[PDB]
DNA sequence: CATATTTTGCAAAATGACAA
RNA sequence: CCUAAGAGUAC
DNA sequence: TTGTCATTTTGCAGGTACTCTTATTCAATATG
């Protein structure tokens, strides 16, 4: 969605209809701060949210001791040694796909299989 | 259990100089936009402000309590996933030594 | 081979038992059943060690089910008859912008999905638009009742000073520590209506603390020598009111403190809980 | 068409369960027309447009010997099927209106949705007529084949007195069904009447109790 | 337990006791059969309490 | 006696291979869900139900 | 519900 | 099941699939408002062969530039019987006339649902403003209330291989295997009437609807 | 490999009344709980005094 | 100097409208 | 003597 | 001249026996 504020109150933009232009318009409900629109996208609603899963890698992930290591293959150095969690979306039917983060390079790679 | 002891609590102040001296940027003044990698620190339940290199704050307050001049019952927690830096001084805790 | 750790109380060994409570100044968000409208809550049981010691529990709600469409977050604020929209309570610690308010509760630019759930709290709070208005609708939502409009203001002020998350402070001047303070519970009950995070375990041990005799005795020293100053007052007003002299002697009655500890220990009761204080078992040393 | 095929396939059932339950009152209905199949309901009861037409669809039923001479005290029943989804005061009117000026002691009234709470506080008429209104969803399948629900047979007065005499019982001291139980509808039960029930217990082979209707 | 990484789903990190009582339980084990044990007694009490209710 | 163990700790490592490469099939996502349960239930259901059987 | 666990309702 | 299909494998996929209850809930992946000035051409790229096919097919000068977009799950679609046909003939059904919807073919790579409310002629100045918020009212309710199929108050129906002993031509009493079907939730009232199935054997846990809808005894 | 502690020794999870059971861990869990609440009914010698 | 008084589990019943 | 509280036995 | 639908208040009780110990009975100001 991407939400955006004015510049003028710092207050929120809502979505307005056009006429001469009959084009989306973002304005202001309290200084009349009007201004075009990016993407038609107003409102998403994720029923079924992939993103989030990978959500608390950090820079020093590998800092952590409690988050196991392995040695599978890192698709951007070849490298062994890597810190692998489960997916972090806390929902009852989230599958148990895992996902590495590989310590010298910080890539994020799965274990799945229907991806690839 | 039989090495299971209970903290007596001391006075958070001693810490919060020590955080304040080591470069905890205060909470009045944090952007979370200009900081959004920024750890906060959180003294017995009181979030005092955030940390932009948690990794060596962490490692001189830990090592400040293995020479004593922290009291060794204060709790030190650094949850990494989190971006979190919790210290409890207060009575009451549960600890065991290892 | 005597340990000691145990009171002498009328000739009867007396041991204090190790009192499990939850920990105080810390956040806890829990999922709601079915049929209660509100489905997250999320409550601090704000707690000072160095003042008056008194338990005042914060909580904020988030109103409506999955399948809802107004979902409001609502506060519980104490000495307060109804649930404050959050956003009226930023504006009211002086937090008047609406992306002032979203930067203190949501940490991410990118976190749309925060920002959308959050959407109908600051379409609630638009009608207030100014710090003074949202202390008004405090003060008018104060239950005292008993005080003009003009100073409902200051009514509101000491509300949001001296009673609302009393353990970060009590002056005056931290309005954004507490403004704060109120995003981060904010984000944690968002993280957990959006399954980012699992409630939290009330079983988990690390939440609870164990009142030992140090706590229970100073707990009740307290509330037992506040009863003898507050006589000593009450001593000092009649003495200064009939205009008779004053004396020390006759101004302190020790009897309240020693009858006080001597019951609370003698007895399982602690006040003026039960069990707390028991007869020291003596059948075996293991015992 | 779909829509059309399954309803007359519902009108069909519901067809059959009113004739079963028309024949296990004690009228003369024949076998044949209980077992009537789907293509001759369908060539009979529904036009050349595929709308099946309850207007003929109502029907009247008479005692048979057997339920004379056991109740000589009931005459001719009267079925009606309603058209419109939504039955109005003024079709209940026209209907208990024709079951009076016929001297029907019953009318079963069969309706499509609901009837207006301002027809069912004229639904009591003049006794000893009797207005009896079913769901036609509820009459698609005939509750009384169930397995579980076991046989019911209505009670004479002579034969209530004689079971009321035998065992020394008061009317109270009956087990009691409900004047609104499914197989009391079915039956079309009145209050103090008392039903037989013929059961295949496990210990002995046939077990016989009595409910009262309350 | 504090012994096992993170999203550990082995037997072993689970509460599988390989171990017969003959041989010994591990340390983790042997939490782990308190923990069973406990909730059997846990249930025992609210049976009886539950049955004896019941049964009036 | 010494055979009898010996194939007791080979079964029990059997089993554990079992549960191994379920969680290996799982882990790659290709484990499908039975009907009426989620694919977190079902691989429970598998682990369970093999360790039991290598227990019985 | 119950009581404990009136009615419902009641 | 009925006597004659007891051991029909298909005919308990179509009884179960006729009895379950199912919900866009469960099909939606996900739900998009959009502004589309025209509702002759769109600006995603993706799904203009839908319009270009049912505007090419077939009045759209009343029709709200806000358009509601649903994407649909593959794998839900795939392990029930349902298709895009059929999720468009029951939202046309239930919200009549008053909702313009098209949706892609079954064997297009990506389920889409495209929702317009449509203008009534009465002009309104201020209506304009919160079509959207109509339109996701729409949306919220078309996420639960409308049913795709089966009967309510049916979470999910399992199907399980039961053995019964029935008496063989000869005079013994041989196993045969039938197919039955285990509900979560009950409505017997709705299930018993379902074609297909054998009225008089089935039986409910809740013994109040059995007592409600067969009777005391 | 990337422990940070080390248990001084397991047999300090236990209590004060189940440290008096030999063997615990060859043992069904019930009968350790019922041998540390029925170890403080045990009779010996409290104190010396 | 001594006795007298200041955690848990919901379906409804009731309410405020209401609409012509 | 009453009341309250605590600990415990067998389920 | 009749249905409608949609918020706000409504009451509670927890198994059977049995053993032992400990504390406590309103404090204090006020008038006869
Ligand atoms: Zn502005
Ligand atoms: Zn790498």
């Amino acid at each position: 969605t991407t939400f955006r504020f004015c510049r003028d109150c710092n207050n929120m933009l809502y979505p307005r209809e056009d006429k001469e232009n009959n084009r989306l318009l973002f304005e202001c409900r309290t200084c009349s701060y009007v201004e075009e629109a990016g993407s038609p996208l107003v409102y998403r609603h994720e029923l079924i949210t992939n993103i989030g899963e990978t959500a608390g890698v950090v820079q020093d992930i590998g800092s952590d001791p409690t988050l196991p290591r392995s040695d599978r293959e890192c698709p951007k150095c070849h490298s062994r040694e890597n810190v692998f969690f489960q997916s972090q979306q806390r929902r009852k039917d989230t599958s148990m796909v895992l996902f590495f983060v590989c310590l010298s390079c910080s890539h994020i790679f799965t274990s799945d299989q229907k991806n690839k | 259990s039989l090495m299971s002891c209970i903290s007596v609590g001391t006075d958070p102040m001693p810490i919060i100089t020590f955080l304040s001296e080591w470069g905890m940027e205060p909470l009045e003044d944090y952007v979370p936009h200009q900081s959004p990698d920024a750890t906060r620190v959180f003294v017995n339940g009181v979030w005092h402000g955030v940390h932009r290199n948690p990794a060596r704050l962490m490692e001189t307050l830990r090592t400040l309590r293995r020479k004593g001049d922290i009291n060794p019952e204060v709790s030190m927690i650094r949850d990494i996933r989190e971006k979190e830096l919790k210290i409890f001084t207060d009575a009451g805790r549960v600890y065991r030594p290892l | 081979f005597d340990m000691g750790g145990y009171f002498i109380i009328n000739g009867s060994e007396k041991v204090l038992i190790a009192q499990e409570r939850s920990a105080g100044n810390i956040v806890q968000v829990f999922k709601k059943a079915a049929p209660s409208p509100i489905s997250h809550v999320a409550e601090i049981r704000s707690a000072l060690e160095k003042g008056s010691r008194f338990i005042s529990t914060l909580q904020v709600k988030l109103y409506g089910r999955e399948g809802s469409s107004a979902r409001t977050i609502k506060a519980t604020l104490p000495y307060i008859k109804q649930d404050i929209p959050i956003v009226i309570i930023f504006r009211a610690l002086g937090i008047i912008p609406d992306g002032e308010i979203l930067e203190h509760i949501c940490y991410d630019v990118n976190d749309w999905q925060m920002l959308e759930m959050l959407k109908p709290c600051v379409e609630d709070g638009f009608v207030i638009q100014d710090r003074e208005t949202a202390l008004d609708f405090i003060g008018r939502r104060g239950t005292a009742l008993g005080i003009k409009k003009e100073k409902r203001i200051q009514y509101a002020k000491d509300i949001l000073q001296k009673e609302f998350l009393p353990h970060i402070t009590q002056l005056e001047g931290f309005e954004s520590r507490k403004a704060f303070f109120l995003g981060y519970m904010i984000n944690r009950l968002l993280l957990c209506a959006l399954d980012r995070k699992d409630q939290d375990d009330r079983d988990h041990f690390g939440k609870k603390r164990l009142d030992l005799a140090g706590p229970l005795l100073a707990q009740l020293f307290k509330t037992l020598f506040k009863k003898l100053t507050k006589d000593i007052f009450r001593y000092m007003q009649r003495t200064v009111e009939e205009a008779h002299d004053f004396n020390m002697k006759l101004a302190i009655n020790a009897k309240t403190i020693t009858s006080g500890l001597k019951y609370a220990l003698a007895t399982g009761n602690w006040g003026e809980r039960a069990g707390v204080s028991q007869v020291l078992n003596r059948y075996t040393y293991s015992s | 068409d779909q829509e059309n095929e399954r309803n007359i396939s519902r009108l069909w059932r519901a067809f059959r369960t009113v004739k079963e339950m028309v024949k296990d009152r004690g009228y003369f209905i024949t076998q044949e027309e209980v077992e009537l199949p789907l293509e001759d309901f369908k060539a009979k009861y529904c036009d050349s447009m595929g709308r099946p037409q309850r207007k003929m669809m109502s029907f009247q039923a008479n005692p048979t010997e057997e339920s004379i001479s056991k109740f000589p005290d009931m005459g001719s029943l009267w079925v009606e099927f309603c058209d419109e989804p939504s039955v109005g005061v003024k079709t209940m009117k026209t209907f208990v209106i024709h079951i009076q000026e016929k001297n029907f002691q019953t009318g079963i009234f069969v309706y499509q949705n609901n009837i207006t709470p301002s027809a069912m506080k004229l639904v009591p008429s003049i006794p000893p007529a009797t207005i009896e209104t079913f769901n036609e969803a509820a009459l698609v399948v005939n509750i009384t084949h169930h397995e579980l629900v076991p046989k019911h047979i209505r009670l004479s007065s002579d034969e209530k007195r004689e079971l009321l005499k035998r065992y020394r019982l008061k009317e109270s001291q009956l087990p009691r069904i409900q004047r609104a139980d499914p197989v009391a509808l079915y039956l079309g039960l009145k209050r103090g009447e008392v039903v037989k029930i013929i059961r295949k217990s496990e210990t002995s082979g046939r077990y016989a109790s009595y409910r009262i209707c309350m | 337990l504090p012994h096992f990484s993170k999203d550990d789903y082995s037997p072993e990190s689970k509460g599988f006791v390989e171990n017969s009582y003959l041989r010994g339980l591990t340390p983790q084990e042997f939490f782990f059969h308190a923990m069973g044990g406990r909730e059997g007694l846990i249930d025992t009490a609210v049976k009886t309490a539950e049955t004896g209710y019941i049964q009036r | 006696d010494g055979p009898t163990m010996r194939e007791i700790t080979e079964t029990i490592a059997e089993a554990k291979k079992k549960v191994l490469d379920v969680t290996k099939e799982a882990q790659a996502n290709l484990l499908t869900a039975k009907h009426g349960m989620t694919l977190r239930e079902s691989f429970e259901d598998n682990v369970v139900r093999f360790l039991n059987e290598a227990r019985d | 519900t119950x009581p404990g666990v009136t009615x419902p309702g009641v | 099941l009925e006597p004659g299909h007891a051991a029909d494998q298909e005919q308990a996929k179509l009884i179960r699939s006729a009895i379950e209850h199912t919900t866009l809930k469960s099909v939606t992946i996900a739900s998009e408002i959009y502004y589309d000035p025209d509702p002759r051409s769109t600006v995603i790229p993706e799904d203009e062969e839908i319009i270009q096919l049912h505007f090419s097919l077939l009045s759209f000068d009343q029709q709200s530039p806000w358009l509601l977009r649903l994407e649909l799950d593959r794998a839900a679609m795939n392990d029930k019987d349902l298709t895009m046909g059929q999720v468009g003939e029951r939202i046309k059904q239930t919200f009549k006339n008053d909702l313009f919807v098209i949706w892609s073919e079954d064997n297009d790579e990506k389920l889409i649902i495209r929702c317009r409310v449509v203008r009534p002629k009465s002009l309104d100045a201020e209506t304009e403003a919160e079509e959207d918020h109509m339109l996701k009212k729409i949306e919220n309710t078309m996420l639960e209330n409308i049913t795709l199929r089966g009967v309510e108050n049916i979470e999910r129906v399992v199907m399980m291989k039961y053995d019964r002993k029935v008496p063989s031509p000869t005079g013994e009493y041989v196993k045969e295997p039938e197919w039955v079907l285990e509900t979560d939730g009950v409505n017997l009232s709705e299930v018993m009437t379902v074609p297909g199935i054998d009225p008089t054997r089935i039986y409910t846990n809740s013994f109040i609807d059995i007592m409600e809808v067969l009777g005391i005894e | 490999t990337t422990f940070t502690h080390c248990e001084i020794h397991p047999s300090m999870i236990l209590g004060v009344a189940a440290s008096i059971i030999p063997f615990p861990d060859h043992n069904q869990s019930p009968r350790n709980t019922y041998q540390s609440a029925m170890g403080k009914q045990a009779m010996g010698v409290f104190l010396t005094n």
